[PDB]
DNA sequence: AGCCCGT
DNA sequence: ACGGGCT
């Protein structure tokens, strides 16, 4: 749930 | 990093 | 060549 | 159940 590379 | 040496991240 | 996350 | 972004 973070988006630092994926954003789920 | 940076750019350079994005971020992290983005 | 250069890093690292939270619901 | 998840991989991104220029100097
Ligand atoms: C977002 O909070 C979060 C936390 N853990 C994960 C594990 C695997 C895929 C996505 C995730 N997202
Ligand atoms: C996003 O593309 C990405 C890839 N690897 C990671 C490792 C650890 C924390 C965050 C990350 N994000
Ligand atoms: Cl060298
Ligand atoms: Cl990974
Ligand atoms: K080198
Ligand atoms: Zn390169
Ligand atoms: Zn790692
Ligand atoms: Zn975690
Ligand atoms: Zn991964
Ligand atoms: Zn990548």
């Amino acid at each position: 749930x973070a988006x630092v590379x994926a954003x789920v | 990093t940076x750019p350079g040496v994005t971020x992290p991240g983005v």
